[PDB]
RNA sequence: CGAUGUCGGCUCAUCACAUCCUGGGGCUGAAGUAGGUCCCAAGGGUAUGGCUGUUCGCCAUUUAAAGUGGUACGCGAGCUGGGUUUAGAACGUCGUGAGACAGUUCGGUCCCUAUCUGCCGUGGGCGCUGGAGAACUGAGGGGGGCUGCUCCUAGUACGAGAGGACCGGAGUGGACGCAUCACUGGUGUUCGGGUUGUCAUGCCAAUGGCACUGCCCGGUAGCUAAAUGCGGAAGAGAUAAGUGCUGAAAGCAUCUAAGCACGAAACUUGCCCCGAGAUGAGUUCUCCCUGACCCUUUAAGGGUCCUGAAGGAACGUUGAAGACGACGACGUUGAUAGGCCGGGUGUGUAAGCGCAGCGAUGCGUUGAGCUAACCGGUACUAAUGAACCGUGAGGCUUAACCU
RNA sequence: AAUUCCUUGUCGGGUAAGUUCCGACCUGCACGAAUGGCGUAAUGAUGGCCAGGCUGUCUCCACCCGAGACUCAGUGAAAU
RNA sequence: ACACAGGUGGUCAGGUAGAGAAUACCAAGGCGCUUGAGAGAACUCGGGUGAAGGAACUAGGCAAAAUGGUGCCGUAACUUC
RNA sequence: AGGACCGAACCGACUAAUGUUGAAAAAUUAGCGGAUGACUUGUGGCUGGGGGUGAAAGGCCAAUCAAACCGGGAGAUAGCU
């Protein structure tokens, strides 16, 4: 259940090929507010398609 | 769907009466023995009721030759000829699967009059 | 629905009351028998004086299952126990003369035609 | 002899007059109407493309719109594309109804099966558990030995192991049809036919006869 | 597997999904607004919006289903004095979801789940 | 010998053919039936129990048959631990004794989260020479291949009778496999009801919590087998053993040397599935892009500005798809999901009120009330205007055509 | 036989079938009288066997409820 | 060795049900056990239910399942009574 | 009356499963035995290594026992690796 030699870091390079991050694409922006968010998520003042959802 | 309940509607037997578990019912089925068919009855206590529109079925019990007999019933089969509420019965369930148990004076219902 | 080491009640006046399944016939690896199917029983039960004796080993005939037997409408006729007649191990004719409750349609043939008239009811 | 391509709506039964019930498996085929006649001059082999159903005006793509305009018919929900037999044919934008199948008497049925996911030794390839009890440690629905000892320093290929079952084509075959209702589209065959309801159905004339 | 069943687990038995949507269905007819996890918004759903169905008829037998429903006679109060005639001519919908991003506890995607007539 | 765990069982197997069954033959002291024997044949199939730790064996009852072997007497980083083979104890036996006995007897810790190969699945990358969406061909690979019994032929052939066929046809099974949920059922801690103890909601009434879902009774969808559909083929090709035709060498004879014919579940096909990473990277169909300039080391060169297509991806609503990816549906021009409305189904006559009863309770209102995943509807809520990736006509060499 | 090698002795019972068990036989390889002999009610988390009830032990598994496994975020080993 | 499912003597003893300091639910009082969030595969763990059969499993009924209280009736061989 | 009976505390450890780089250098879970006695327990004492102690398993004597631990002879000796 263990190894018989050791793994080089090559292997290790190869395994972590997969390993990398996936970036955001790109941030929507809001309409009346203009400040950027995700994609159907609200804005961090409270707004979300325009409309201020939640005060604050 | 709209399509498969149109298929089943159009073979559906528009005479079934309403009987409800532990009405004494009595079914007359087609027995092709030879090549006459004949039409032998059957009666007991119905035990159970499984509605499904046209795949709807009923379960009947009787005490046959001090054997108990139970035989489910395809509600709109053409075999089925006539089913004949002979006693309807007054009963707090909707299946009788306790009566597989009782025998004699304990596997009374009494009648539901009215 | 019966198997090996499945006790059954005895349908007829052969003088048993009680026989075990030892084996189903007709077929390797065959795990069940309906109604209609041919079992090579041992006797467990029988009355004093009787046409079989308790240890004989013949076959029988299932002629009633607590499973029960499907018609083609869709409809299944079941029992409330399991329940055979004895035959004999050469000529496979009844044994006892009277056959006791109800059978099945399944069951008439031309090698059951015997049992089925002696039935008191068949369904 | 070509097939058409129908979708599964759901079983129900049929009683006939004798007081048998068959098991039917409702299969509507709407119009199949051809998209591309293959021939041996231009393609080596000899077979249609037929398309069905409808689709949304907005999400045929314009490669896939460009497809059926050639054609001149409207985007159906799928392409596909039967074998034709020898001194059989057809034009480009002909429609073919479900009284194709009227005096067949047996059907294939291809369909995609439902998706059991991944599944175990004892689902997937029917094999037996082990003793639930005596004392067996952790090993009850295991796969137990795989191989040999050193011979083989190695597990053989096709070993019946764990992994996808289902979601896949399959095909039963030689079904009895029962009724083939032209006025509402309709195809029964006796029996359970592949795929989860309301799926993609191929029908074709049963080859073994 | 899990062929057209329906009904989210929440890593959680039957018993404390029963008492969690009793407490949170509760907290969302009091305030009007909460911030709950993604999953648990889209489960609060078929709990909320049932009880104010029940609530757009007024009989002593809906109030004491609506009290077997949240064993709390002031959520009670209110759905039947304000939230029902307030959506008494919707036709179902009463609440939004608005997914507000990631706790920073344990990135769990939160979300607000509010009254349709809030604001 | 700085460790290669061992008898038997279990669970997966896999190969050989010196073949047990089924298939094809030859000879028979082969009438038929049934055999004996040998040849060909490894496609498929090839018991359950009693006893014993047993393998084996005997026995019971099956079956077409219950093959023989290889596989570390296959398989303990898969299981078991009955046997053997630790320490306890005892009998017989041996020894003065400690003790010993392939003699017996009772009792006696079976570890390992998988790095690599392998295998089962499922993805990412890149390639296939402009890019993209599909539909394919099939190089190749895998699956599958079992058989009983009854009836007809026909009580015919055969036979003194007893008995009793080949060939051919039909039906119905067993075992196995695939699929499915219409039926019959199972489950159904998300639906309904009954009920015990207790606590709480001020109390009554009515509910809820907890007690294995408290204990039960039923049960929707889903998944399921025991449920019910279907499958094994027919056919073709080339053959094995075998059977021949014509025919010499060898005036004859001779199946072979030339030539020709037949011949089996084996072989190649036919059936099913995967399948162009088939780098030999294929084919068909459709769609998309028709800008300017700088550069020096001038070339399949580098850069600037303009441009951003077809399409994709991401995000969201999600699915009878699913470990995760993937795959499929949908995103307002919208039924994708939730809700809602209606229906169905299930449960079995709610609550409240009235009546009867001393009361428990009964009756009426009432097949009432509630009802999950189901069916048909419905924009009420959530599926955003965008942005992002992908570019800007696509090498050389001949050849054939086109002017 | 906790002792019997031959041995699965033979016979009987039980079972469809019993190398175990129970009752006999005696041919005690190699019992035997306080390293006690033979019985024995009661008792035993004791050994063997049989029967009734009971059942997923099994034919042959199916579904469900939860805890992991799987995905994300945080921390982060080990034998070799 | 640990903010470790272990071990550690004495004293106090509420309600309802109950023979009870068992056990169920509670009071006073004290806690939710120092990673969460999803998903709802195989497989493992701890449970629930199961058609028909009922020990055919197995070395062996191992494990499960079953029995379970009070009162009254009734109760065998054998025995040191 | 009882080395009496059933059964919690308490004492013990028969069976199974889990666990086996554990929560734990022997435990947990479900069962189990004893439970007025040759019982169990607190505190303190006494017995010392060829010695103790032992309802006897070569058991126990500070996670160590066919002769404890620590220091010394001591760099014992090793025809062995
Ligand atoms: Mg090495
Ligand atoms: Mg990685
Ligand atoms: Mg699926
Ligand atoms: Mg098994
Ligand atoms: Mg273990
Ligand atoms: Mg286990
Ligand atoms: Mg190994
Ligand atoms: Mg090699
Ligand atoms: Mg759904
Ligand atoms: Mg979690
Ligand atoms: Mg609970
Ligand atoms: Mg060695
Ligand atoms: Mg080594
Ligand atoms: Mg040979
Ligand atoms: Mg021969
Ligand atoms: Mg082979
Ligand atoms: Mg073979
Ligand atoms: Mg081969
Ligand atoms: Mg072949
Ligand atoms: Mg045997
Ligand atoms: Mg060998
Ligand atoms: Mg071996
Ligand atoms: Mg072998
Ligand atoms: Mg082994
Ligand atoms: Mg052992
Ligand atoms: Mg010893
Ligand atoms: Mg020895
Ligand atoms: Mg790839
Ligand atoms: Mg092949
Ligand atoms: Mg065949
Ligand atoms: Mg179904
Ligand atoms: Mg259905
Ligand atoms: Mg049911
Ligand atoms: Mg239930
Ligand atoms: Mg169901
Ligand atoms: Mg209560
Ligand atoms: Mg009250
Ligand atoms: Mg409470
Ligand atoms: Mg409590
Ligand atoms: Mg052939
Ligand atoms: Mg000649
Ligand atoms: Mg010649
Ligand atoms: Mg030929
Ligand atoms: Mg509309
Ligand atoms: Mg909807
Ligand atoms: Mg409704
Ligand atoms: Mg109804
Ligand atoms: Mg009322
Ligand atoms: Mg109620
Ligand atoms: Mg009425
Ligand atoms: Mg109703
Ligand atoms: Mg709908
Ligand atoms: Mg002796
Ligand atoms: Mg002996
Ligand atoms: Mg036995
Ligand atoms: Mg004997
Ligand atoms: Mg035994
Ligand atoms: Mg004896
Ligand atoms: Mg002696
Ligand atoms: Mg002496
Ligand atoms: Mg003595
Ligand atoms: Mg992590
Ligand atoms: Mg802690
Ligand atoms: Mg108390
Ligand atoms: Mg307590
Ligand atoms: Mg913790
Ligand atoms: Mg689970
Ligand atoms: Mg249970
Ligand atoms: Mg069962
Ligand atoms: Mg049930
Ligand atoms: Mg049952
Ligand atoms: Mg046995
Ligand atoms: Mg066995
Ligand atoms: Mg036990
Ligand atoms: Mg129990
Ligand atoms: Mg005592
Ligand atoms: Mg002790
Ligand atoms: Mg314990
Ligand atoms: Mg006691
Ligand atoms: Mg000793
Ligand atoms: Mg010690
Ligand atoms: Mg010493
Ligand atoms: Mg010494
Ligand atoms: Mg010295
Ligand atoms: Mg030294």
């Amino acid at each position: 259940a263990v190894q018989q030699n050791k793994p080089t870091r090559s292997k290790r390079g190869m395994r972590r090929s997969h390993d990398a991050l996936t970036a955001v694409t790109s941030l929507s922006v809001d309409k009346t507010s203009g400040e950027k968010h995700l994609r159907h998520h609200i804005t961090a003042d409270g707004y979300y398609r325009g409309r201020k959802v939640i005060a604050k | 769907s709209n399509i498969i309940k149109q298929l089943e509607q159009e073979q559906m037997k528009q005479d079934v009466p309403s009987f409800r578990p532990g009405d004494t019912v009595e079914v007359k089925v087609w027995v092709v023995e030879g090549s006459k068919k004949r039409l032998q009855a059957f009666e007991g206590v119905v035990i159970a009721i499984r509605n499904r529109g046209l795949h709807s079925a009923f379960t009947v019990r009787k005490i046959s030759n001090g054997e108990g007999v139970e035989r489910v019933f395809q509600t709109h089969s053409p075999v089925v000829d006539s089913i004949s509420v002979k006693r309807r019965g007054a009963v707090r369930k909707a299946k009788l699967y306790y009566l597989r148990e009782r025998t004699g004076k304990a596997a009374r219902i009494k009648e539901r009059l009215n | 629905m019966i198997q090996e080491q499945t006790m059954l009640n005895v349908a007829d006046n052969s003088g048993a009351r009680r026989v075990m399944c030892i084996k189903v016939l007709g077929g390797s690896h065959r795990r069940y028998a309906g109604v209609g199917d041919i079992i090579k029983i041992t006797i467990k039960e029988a009355i004093p004086r009787g046409k079989v004796k308790k240890g004989d080993v013949l076959k029988a005939v299932v002629v009633r299952t607590k499973k029960g037997v499907r018609r083609p409408d869709g409809s299944v006729i079941r029992f409330d126990g399991n329940a055979c007649v004895l035959l004999n191990n050469n000529s496979e004719q009844p044994i006892g003369t009277r056959i006791f409750g109800p059978v099945t349609r399944e069951l008439r043939s031309e090698k059951f035609m015997k049992i089925i008239s002696l039935a008191p009811e068949v369904l | 002899m070509i097939g058409l391509v129908g979708k599964k709506v759901g079983m129900t039964r049929i009683f006939t007059e004798d007081g048998v019930s068959i098991p039917v498996t409702v299969i509507e085929v709407e119009a199949n109407r051809v998209t591309q006649v293959k021939d041996l001059a231009n393609d080596g082999y000899r077979a249609i493309q037929v398309t069905t159903g409808a689709k949304k005006a907005n999400r045929v793509t314009k490669p896939e719109a460009g497809h059926f305009a050639k054609a001149g018919v409207e985007a159906g929900r799928g392409l596909w594309e039967f074998r034709l037999a020898e001194g059989e044919e057809f034009t480009v934008g002909q429609s073919i109804s479900v009284e194709l199948f009227a005096d067949v008497k047996k059907v294939d049925v291809t369909g995609t099966s439902k998706g059991k996911g991944f599944a175990g030794t004892v689902k997937r390839w029917n094999f037996r558990t082990q003793d639930a009890t005596h004392g067996n440690s952790l090993s009850h629905r295991v796969p137990g030995s795989i191989g040999q000892n050193q011979t083989p320093g190695k597990v053989f290929k096709g070993k019946k192991m764990a992994g996808q079952m289902g979601n896949e084509r399959v095909t039963v075959q030689s079904l009895d049809v029962v009724r083939v209702d032209a006025e509402r589209n309709l195809l029964l065959v006796k029996g359970a036919v592949p795929g989860a309801t309301g799926s993609d159905l191929i029908v074709k004339p049963a080859v073994k006869a | 597997m899990r062929h057209r069943k329906s009904g989210r687990q929440l890593n959680r038995n039957s018993s404390h999904r029963q008492a969690m949507f009793r407490n949170m269905a509760g907290s969302l007819v009091r305030h009007e607004i909460i911030k709950t996890t993604l999953p648990k918004a889209k489960e609060l759903r078929r709990v909320v919006e049932p009880l104010i169905t029940l609530a757009k008829t007024d009989s002593v037998a809906n109030r004491r289903l609506a009290f077997a429903r949240t064993r709390d006679n002031e959520i009670v109060a209110k759905l039947f004095n304000e939230l029902g005639p307030r959506f008494a001519s919707r036709a179902g919908g009463y609440t939004r979801i608005l997914k507000c991003g990631f706790r920073a506890g344990d990135n769990a995607p939160m979300a607000y789940i509010e009254l349709v007539d809030r604001s």
